[PDB]
């Protein structure tokens, strides 16, 4: 008995604002902004 | 040890909604790979327009499976279609499914795609508990365990696109050691989402023309397609209807290679078809038909058949028979071995040979072909007899093969009972199941077998299947009766007249 | 022997399951040269895919190296590869 129809996906449901962390460790590429210190702090 | 058989068999191709349709296309020479967009907008992502796509993945009888609206609405189309598929080659082989209940019954599931789940869970803030159960790939067998009530065990197995026969092989070597009296084989591919499609391109594996032209000068790439297939295997003294018995069936990975993971390694290959038929007795003269993987490929493809040619064609007078189900049907990754025993078996049962298409000119680099060792089956062939081998190659380096001695049993001679007239029910969800069941069975009348079976699997309670209908056969006034038969039980009584 | 542009795009599942391997491997007193090309066998049992869904998210920019080194089967048979298993490499799925 097919008298139904149940939901398929379809291919809009499959993967087709811009977040930047600020990392000030000495391994991160962002270290030159701890020398940008001004009133003692960064 | 104990015999192998193939019992039932059942499954939905592309362009092929049944295996009788599938054959029917298989023999005409129809070209089940289509242009059409379904499944996503032709040329997609610069895809290949072509791909072998069933004709529905939306239709699921869920009343019959104890599948709830809601339920039904967020389980996976390979499982609906896969409890569809294997009620189906259960019942094919004239074992009615409640007869097995709670027997040592496994399923093996070959499946290398969970996609709805990925599409399912994609919002967090709205999704449903229950997708998991009817998307994760586990539960592509435990389902079936669960709805069919079989104690044996219940895996699902990947093996990088040579699934479906290593779960074959997994359920031989269960059944030959006599730990499940049966196992339900199956391998389901659906192609929804085209990220992997593009994927598949960018390895340098898919055809620009979507077609898998095989044992060709011109083989380029392979075509995706899907495929749902389920196939019934038991011990010989429970099989009704036997297709063929396994012989041997094994495995081994090619391990380390110099040109890579994804290079397929032929003495490997050549290795393994050696020592099954060496440790089966099987002389090499008796194979008549070898099934390549038949993948397309410009390397696999010389590789497969050198290697085939030195493990059988090495002394063999008379020419080895090849083939390949993937120049019909394109590729299903995962049940790639499925499809390819099914198009034997049904070549077998009808007696020909289903012709291998897009073959023109044979690649240079296969000596074989150009001599008369190996011969491609262009066009249809008359069954000669003698044992056959499938072979299915995973691109991660997974080998599989079987050996499967075809069921020869000549019609039985007339009797003074054949005569006589027989009687024939059916039962069904809907009329037309049963209508269909006695029209069948009208056109058979004279096969004993056909109805004896078609009678086993017609014991089904009323609350299952609230439709039935008898046809008495033989008889000048026959015609068949149909009728909803009601819910609840009846008492029976007897009279004795006077 | 994984290329960086091999490795990146390779799921952490398998980056580390070659090294608890190889660890294993050794850890009871063998080489593993000695089972190069003996029909040893791999069963690995996964129960999710989640970096193939994840580098495999923007057609325009993926990469198909990731079909390799993320794919479930790959688990397995990987290791196949490297330690040269002739022996049967699947990857179980059943849950827990």
């Amino acid at each position: 008995d097919h008298s139904l129809a149940w939901d398929v996906p379809a291919a809009e449901d499959f993967p087709n604002a811009a977040i930047y962390n600020i990392d000030t460790s000495s391994e991160s590429p962002d270290h030159y902004l701890v020398d940008h210190t001004l009133d003692g702090r960064v | 040890p104990e015999e192998v058989v193939i019992a039932g068999m059942s499954g939905k191709l592309p362009e092929s909604e049944n295996l009788q349709e599938f054959w029917d296309n298989l023999i005409g020479g129809v070209d089940m790979v289509t242009d059409d967009d379904r499944r996503w907008k032709a040329g997609l992502y610069g895809l290949p327009r072509r791909s072998g796509k069933l004709k529905d993945l939306s239709r699921f009888d869920a009343s019959f499976f104890g599948v709830h609206p809601k339920q039904a609405h967020t389980m996976d189309p390979q499982l609906r279609l896969l409890l569809e598929v294997t009620y189906e080659a259960i019942v094919d082989g004239g074992i009615n499914p409640d007869s097995l209940r709670g027997t040592h019954t496994g399923v093996w599931v070959g499946v290398s795609g969970s996609e709805t789940s990925e599409a399912l869970s994609r919002d967090p803030e709205t999704l449903v508990g229950y997708s998991m159960v009817g998307c994760q790939r586990a539960m592509m067998a435990n389902r079936l365990s669960f709805f069919f009530d079989f104690r044996g065990p219940s895996i699902a197995l990947d093996t990088a696109c040579s699934s479906s026969l290593m779960a074959l092989q997994n359920a031989y070597q269960a059944i030959h050691s006599g730990q499940c009296p049966a196992a339900i084989v199956g391998g389901i591919n659906v192609l929804l989402k085209p990220n992997t499609s593009v994927q598949f391109l960018r390895l340098g594996m898919l055809s620009p023309e979507g077609t898998c032209k095989a044992f060709d000068t011109a083989g380029n790439g392979y075509c995706r397609s899907e495929g749902v297939v389920a196939v019934l295997l038991t011990k010989k003294s429970l099989a009704r209807r036997v297709y063929a018995t396994i012989l041997n069936a094994g495995t081994n990975t090619d391990g380390f290679k110099e040109q890579g993971v994804t290079f397929p390694s032929g003495d490997i290959q050549e290795q393994l078809i050696r020592s099954l038929y060496q440790s089966a007795g099987v002389a090499p003269e008796s194979f008549e038909y070898i099934e390549a993987h038949g993948t397309g490929t410009k390397v696999g493809d010389p590789q497969e058949l050198n290697g085939i040619t030195r493990a059988l064609c090495a002394t063999r007078q008379e020419p080895l028979l090849i083939g390949s189900t993937k120049s019909n049907m394109g590729h299903p990754e995962p049940a790639s071995g499925l499809a390819a025993l099914a198009k034997v078996l049904l070549s077998l049962e009808h007696g020909l040979w289903a012709p291998n298409l897009h073959f023109h000119s044979p690649n240079p680099e296969i000596p074989a072909l150009l001599d008369g060792r190996l011969q491609v089956v262009d066009q249809p062939l008359p069954v000669r007899g003698g044992n056959v081998g499938i072979n299915s190659f995973g691109f991660g380096g997974s080998n599989v093969h079987i050996i499967l001695r075809p069921n020869t049993q000549p019609p039985p001679a007339p009797a003074p009972h054949a005569t006589l007239p027989r009687l024939l029910r059916a039962s069904g969800r809907t009329p037309e199941a049963v209508q269909k069941l006695l029209e069948q069975g009208l056109r058979h009348s004279q096969d004993l077998a056909f109805l004896s079976m078609l009678n086993d699997i017609a014991a089904v309670p009323a609350t299952a299947m609230p439709f039935r209908g008898y046809a008495v056969l033989g008889g000048e006034r026959g015609g068949p009766e149909v009728q909803q038969v009601p819910a609840g039980e009846r008492p029976l009584w007897f009279i004795c007249s006077g």
